[PDB]
């Protein structure tokens, strides 16, 4: 039974020569290590240092034959700090750029035993994990982001890896809603992974990163768009007032490179052009053209030619929106439908 | 998932093949290009990393092959330059994911490809 | 006289046979955690992470039937160093992500233990902890930030928390606590749980703080540009007619305050994708600000292509503060008095 | 003779049996731990964080009568690991964010004793305690904020506290000055504090801070009242020349939002009007005067002398009115 | 007995009497402590600091004849925690500003022992390595930036330091992920330096950096190349606009300005003149300089048939002018930080 | 040299050394004042730091003494001891009274060095990087020179009992790694060492210190500060080629250069901190300024009265301003320069 003084001596023989060097059954089959985690929260997603942070409880299952003990029916839980005195998995992560096991009050790590022997070893654990993305479709693109789990010391020749319940070994996901992308999958991956030193045992988690489009149309489009629309006002200004259009078509070409200028306040310093900066660039054109509209407008004028100006106004008047429609059109099918 | 396709390998020199990608490259930055015969075990040749251009090469056959890779066709190229008989092998293109462990071991690698013949 | 050394061979006879990896009781009884907490400060709330920090006296007392003990004195303070010795619960913050134990001179902690085996543990915290905010109606928002806290290890079955007077009054904020400048601590609400996962089923404790935004900051920073960019878009229409670049020069300079000023709002907030209540002000602001050039484009375009145009100059002079204003009250009807 | 194999001994005498849960005189009346202070210097105060840093070295003092000997002359200092192994008192800072005591080839810490028992441990330590400021007088305002220093566990029944030399307890302070501040006046105060689990000792050091205005000159107040002065050539400027006359006032307006931007993007997000706030509205207010009164003057005109004679007025109305804005500014903040 | 006693008896025999203070073959020939390392990324190379953030395993491989055992034939893989309780190299990297083991779970070690009694010791590392930089070419440039390996306590005659399997020592260099840059090679190196104390061995791993200049000839260069001939226009634009010749140059001088600004606040503040501050120079003179000859064709046009004449002469002949000059210009900058 | 049994010797030896041996006291304590000589190399020094007013530097910081409990004999006269055995003998507590925050570099073994020679005496030796502060007076703000000091000393054992000496001598105990050195501002003109007995509120106690004169370099101002603003004066009297009926243009330009001025005032003081007082650069801000303030006041003045008054002497101000303003801003220069080169 429970008794408090037989719990107490019972837990000393078993640790009473216990040895912390030798992993459970050494020289024998491998250690099956089954894991298990239960996503709380992934805190931030960030392409400026193509990383995510990601807390969680990790928890680990095996079977250390050295303590298994009868006469008492309990799964007994002990305090954590058996931790340092037990075998315990050399389990990290790969792709982790830094982490830190919880420590509030006290470490938050946990250790129960079974009277089979079974130990449940569970931690939980804030990690900033490194996901470098394929920003070329920006505003429209899809990430997957994963975290590997691998035995720093042990190859496959003394621990073996699997996900307890399998395809259920993760939980949480479920509920994670975040503000720039909603998890549209999740996979789970057990794999081993061979070095010089030996094969090494990995499960990983994938995440599937699909982007909300809705930030970006409310900071991004509808500004470029509005004064981009703002530069065909010109047409509708009168060529003899020579001065005011010029104001304009610069005004506007200001304004787009000063909101180009704060994409690139937010934005890793990244080689390759992005569908938004394709955006920003034909709508940049399309300013650029409306200035320059009116400065070969202002050639002609002295170079019938007050006819002439007029016509060009009117057919750009036309054209303009024309053109832009059909830039519109293809911009979108074609980042749409590749 | 990425699918590979293979082509350039034949019969005699010197000679040149290539690697063509699809789908999700960018979860696999990294190729490989492995090679195999009767009685052997699956040997390694060299790798490429997508846009950074930065090889390595077996022992067996540095500074004979080099490897390049196009990243707007999505296809890697390796040079087999100057063959000499033993070089008689199916060559193997794989693909490597992000994550995985050491260049030079064949289970690494995820997605393969038809594996063409070459011969001297 | 002999007070330093009778209380020495007492704690040494305590110590003495005892075992700190089991909790109380383990077998014949529940361990009952008396917890309560003392907010000595509260703030700051860092909405563009959806954090907020809070500094406490965390509290817990329990029996501990080992410890009960005969002699002079009835209860004794006693050094932390202690404190590793005696068993203390694993209580962790479920909704924490960065915390301090603070640690100056010694480690904060206070530890009594009375003669009926009773102890009293205290400790200082700094908790940094995640806050489920909604923004859909930011510059009147109000929140309600949640501290969860439960055992890590230890089960419903085994140890149970309860709030030390039961009632709302086992939560106290100090009277000069409040490190907000953003926000009003409304209120709070004390609750307890009985949360199910991987491990078994816990017993939390859970508090809510509720807060309501100072809205003081945001009238005289946005709302005050905003309102008074679309006044200098307004006194537009009362420039002559003949002055088209004067006319021009308005209307595209205050368009690119509102652009400025609508970049620099949103440069706030954690990069959420739906529309917020300031969003549909400067988006209202931004459309008068782009319809008054649009009608300053038809003006210029009819009073130099001859016809009765005189008009609409008039009748913008009533319709667009009109409009506004209507708009504003509106807008700020719907948002006070949602 | 042979000392150093003799204090060896003593200094064991002393350790052996030594029970470091209890503290002196335990069970008896409290150990008065006094306490001194050298301040070495004040890191960046900050309204944007709302504290300061300060870099200490920190005293106490107390008789731990288990620790007296006779048999050695000396004040007897020893390795800071003895610290470690005595009983030292447990006090904090209620008010400190984050704080550490420095290590840089050993940890900063002193013990030495003495025959009667007495037992000084002195640390050096950095400390950032919280300084809630009032802004609402920014740039022009007084911060009085303090270090709180206290005793964690153990009540006023258990230890007391007092400054050592009283007002002479904190040294340095009249030595240390910062870019933003200048130490008008400190001051140190000592009483009790109750919670629900006792009284408690309370030690406290008062600053009270009083802003430098040259950053301001240079930043805020300068600047501004160069592009208000500037609006008011538009005065002179012909009036028949609208586009001059109206992009001279629009950029002033655009200057004064853009100086107040950049000027208030490093402080925090404080919902109330500063001081500067007052100035920036009324530089503001003037500006936005100074180019709708052309506006005026457009409309007026076309619908004369009634252009001139109200230009003519302008001219001496805006400078006049602006000085009478500085002088009811100044003496309201300043000597009043 | 047994396969579990027994190995726990040799472990417990090998470390009983085992003195962590001193070195193998203390007193006689130095340990050759063979290292090689495997890269698991570059975080940053920052400018602004100075350093790059290198992220790898590393690993050491030594003799020590204390740990010798026989019978058994495994390469015994002990538990981490027991590396606190041997004699292990005093090796540390000399330019590392800042740097820390991985932690989480359990602090991520490796020792595995060999019946002959040879060691094998790694560690996962993320150091924050200075490099100086040479800016002067920049964003043209190219950075050499090392990691000084090097042992602190133990002389030339104490350790011997080698590269384990010499130019294959270094593994990994192939997934190291940075935007800016592509590392065009990297060199392992073995030396003594000496100090006042006296010799010691020191191997150096460096890589050359070179930087891609997508990034700023998209983000930097065309928007100044774009309003540099936006300065010209002026020059198409009639004579008869004063206000609007003024507007144009005056603007694009304030937007070369302003893009020189967005710069500083991303940059150390080095001394000297950058390859990007010349062409931003040079095209700034360009707006300048056209912004003066309006002012000359003004001057020229309303003050000083040469009030005529003159005035279109110039006007003519700028339209083909400032082309032609700002072709020269680029062509000899472009030369003269590729070709030279 | 008697490789099998020289392992089993000296352990056997350094046991007997330090058993009844106790880390709580110096050596001597009853009996002797214990000498600490010091010396220090800088592996590399800077970065300087303006707005927070201090540097970093990096050294092996190395200490020597004679413990009289640890001489012994034996096959060999000095041992490389591990460095954690330097946690159970007695070590100097020294500290630096300049210092902000520091790192003992704990990397693969803390980055320390102990040695022992037969006769006892030790040598300690560990890698520091050191922020240290420093009191800089910036009133000649691009062209001022700082003298930032190191200062330390044994924090608990005052003079009576521990007293510090510079190894080699003041001339030759400090060294600077010129291959390290990471200034980029500054330039480290020259560095020097003294002593000191400071008396303290613990008694009074030595202090070594080392002073280290930076001359701040002021190419990065030249072309990023001085030459906008003294090109932006120049740019505002453009205006006067621009005959004065194009008033748009009169106007619109010389606002633009005071906006420019402006924002170039405002911004340039990014780089320094939140002083109480002017620098010399802002009397070079200041001026050019009002230069291009009165290039705006010029035209303030004529466009007025070459309207309100078609006999004034108003149209000589487009020759006299127009050849004056340029010369009075060239003498300032010439005495703002001539100033701060000696100054
Ligand atoms: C985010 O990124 C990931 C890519 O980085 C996406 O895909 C996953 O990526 C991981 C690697 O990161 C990859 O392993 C995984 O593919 C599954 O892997 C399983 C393990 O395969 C290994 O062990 C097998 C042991 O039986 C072995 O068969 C495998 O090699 C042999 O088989 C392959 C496949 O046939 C041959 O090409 C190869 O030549 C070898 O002969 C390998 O060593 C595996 O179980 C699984 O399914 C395969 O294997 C089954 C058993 O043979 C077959 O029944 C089945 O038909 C398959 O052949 C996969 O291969 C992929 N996962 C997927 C689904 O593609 C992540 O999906 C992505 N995440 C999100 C959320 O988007
Ligand atoms: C910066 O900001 C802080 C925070 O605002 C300021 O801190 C305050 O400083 C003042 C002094 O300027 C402090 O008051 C002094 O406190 C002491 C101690 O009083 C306490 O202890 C006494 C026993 O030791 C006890 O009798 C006191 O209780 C009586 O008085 C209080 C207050 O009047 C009253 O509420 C009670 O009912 C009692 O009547 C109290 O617990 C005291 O010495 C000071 O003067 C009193 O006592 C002396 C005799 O000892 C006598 O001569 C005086 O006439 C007077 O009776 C004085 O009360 C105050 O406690 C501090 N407050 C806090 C919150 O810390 C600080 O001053 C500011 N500094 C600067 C530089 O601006
Ligand atoms: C620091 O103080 C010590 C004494 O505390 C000084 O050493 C003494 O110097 C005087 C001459 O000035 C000698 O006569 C004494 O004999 C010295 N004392 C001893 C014990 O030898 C020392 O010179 C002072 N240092 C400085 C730099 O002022
Ligand atoms: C959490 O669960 C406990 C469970 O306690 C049992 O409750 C059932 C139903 O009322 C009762 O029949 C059992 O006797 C109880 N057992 C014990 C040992 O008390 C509830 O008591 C709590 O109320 C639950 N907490 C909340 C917040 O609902
Ligand atoms: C009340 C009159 O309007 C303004 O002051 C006003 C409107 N848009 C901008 N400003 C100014 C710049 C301002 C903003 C914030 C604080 C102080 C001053
Ligand atoms: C807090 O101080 C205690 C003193 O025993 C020490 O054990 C612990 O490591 C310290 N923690 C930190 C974070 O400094």
């Amino acid at each position: 039974p429970g008794n408090m003084s037989f719990v107490k001596e019972t837990v000393d023989k078993l640790l009473k020569g216990y040895d912390i060097r030798l992993r459970p059954d050494f020289g024998g089959p491998p250690v099956c290590v089954g894991m298990n985690i239960d996503i709380a929260s992934i805190d931030m997603v960030s392409e400026v240092n193509m990383d995510y942070t990601l807390t969680m409880y990790f928890q680990q299952y095996w079977r250390d034959k050295r303590l298994a003990y009868s006469g008492i029916p309990l799964n007994l839980t002990l305090d954590n700090r058996v931790a340092d005195q037990l075998w315990v998995p050399d389990t990290y992560f790969l792709n982790d750029k830094k982490s830190f096991v919880h420590g509030v009050t006290v470490k938050n790590r946990m250790i129960r035993l079974h009277p089979d022997g079974t130990v449940l070893y569970g931690l939980r654990i804030t990690t900033t994990a490194a996901c470098m993305m394929d920003l070329r479709r920006y505003p429209l693109d899809e990430q997957n982001c994963t975290l590997e789990i691998e035995s720093y010391g042990y190859t496959t020749d003394d621990i073996e890896f699997y996900w307890r319940g399998g395809d259920k070994a993760v939980t949480g996901v479920e509920r994670i809603e975040l503000p720039q992308f909603s998890i549209v999958e999740h996979r789970l991956v057990s794999r081993n992974v061979v070095f010089a030193t030996g094969a090494y045992p990995r499960l990983s988690l994938s995440f599937r990163l699909k982007r909300n489009i809705g930030y970006f149309i409310l900071q991004t489009y509808m500004p470029s768009i509005l004064i981009t629309i703002l530069s065909w006002v010109s047409f509708w200004i009168n060529y003899d007032a020579s001065a005011a259009r010029v104001a304009l078509g610069i005004t506007t070409v200001l304004t787009m490179t000063t909101i180009n200028t704060h994409l690139r306040e937010t934005l890793p310093k990244i080689p390759y052009v992005k569908a938004i900066d394709m955006y920003l660039m034909g709508c940049f054109v399309f300013v650029f053209l409306a200035l320059l509209e009116y400065a070969f407008v202002n050639y002609i004028f002295f170079s019938l030619y007050k006819g002439r100006a007029a016509a060009i106004d009117r057919w750009s008047r036309i054209v303009f929106p024309f053109t832009f429609s059909l830039f519109n059109l293809v911009y979108w099918l074609y980042y749409v439908n590749s | 998932q990425v699918q590979l396709v293979e082509s350039g390998g034949g019969l005699v020199g010197s000679l040149r093949l290539s690697c063509a990608a699809s789908g999700h490259t960018f979860n696999y930055p990294i190729m490989g290009w492995f090679r195999q015969a009767p009685g052997k075990e699956r040997e390694f040749v060299g790798a490429i990393s997508w846009s950074g251009g930065s090889t390595s090469y077996a022992d067996s056959v540095k500074d004979r092959f080099t490897i390049s890779r196009d990243n707007a066709k999505n296809t890697v190229y390796l040079e087999m330059n100057n063959l000499k008989p033993e070089d008689t092998a199916v060559y193997y293109c794989a693909a490597k994911g992000r994550y995985s462990g050491g260049l030079y071991y064949p289970t690494n690698y995820d997605y393969w490809g038809q594996g063409t013949q070459v011969t001297v | 006289n002999d007070n330093i050394t009778i209380f020495t061979r007492i704690l040494d006879g305590l110590l003495d046979g005892y075992d700190n990896r089991l909790r109380p009781g383990l077998g014949e009884r529940i361990t009952q955690v008396r917890t309560d907490i003392y907010v000595t400060s509260f703030g700051p709330v860092s909405d563009t992470e959806m954090e907020y920090t809070i500094d406490v006296f965390f509290r817990q007392s329990w029996k501990d039937e080992r410890l009960r003990f005969k002699g002079p004195m009835q209860r004794l303070p006693l050094n932390n160093l202690l404190a590793s010795k005696i068993w203390t619960p694993d209580t962790f913050f479920h909704n924490g992500k960065k915390s301090i134990a603070h640690n100056m001179t010694t480690p904060n902690k206070l530890l009594r233990l009375e003669d009926d085996g009773t102890l009293l543990y205290t400790m200082r915290l700094t908790i940094s902890a995640e806050c489920p905010m909604q923004l859909e109606d930011f510059p009147m928002d109000a929140h309600a930030c949640p501290l969860k806290f439960g055992s890590y290890a230890y089960p419903n079955s085994e140890v149970v928390y309860v709030w030390t007077n039961g009632s709302t009054k086992s939560v106290v904020v100090a009277e000069d606590g409040s490190r907000l400048n953003q926000y009003h601590l409304m209120g709070q609400t004390v609750g307890t749980e009985n949360i199910s996962t991987s491990t078994g089923e816990y017993t939390i404790m859970t508090a809510h703080f509720h807060l309501k935004r100072k809205i003081g900051y945001f009238v005289i920073q946005t709302y005050l540009p905003c309102i008074m960019t679309v006044i200098l878009s307004q006194v537009s229409f009362w420039l002559n007619r003949e002055s088209v670049p004067a006319r021009t020069v308005f209307g595209v300079t205050t368009v690119l305050t509102m652009t400025t000023l609508s970049i620099s709002a949103r440069n706030s907030l954690p990069k959420v994708a739906y529309a917020t209540a300031m969003d549909w002000f400067i988006a209202v602001c931004y459309a008068f600000v782009f319809s008054a050039l649009i009608e300053f484009a038809t003006v210029n375009y009819f009073t130099k292509s001859a016809a009765s145009i005189s008009k609409i100059d008039k009748m913008s002079r009533i319709v667009f503060p009109v409009l506004f204003g209507t708009f504003n009250l509106v807008y700020w009807a719907t948002y006070l008095n949602r």
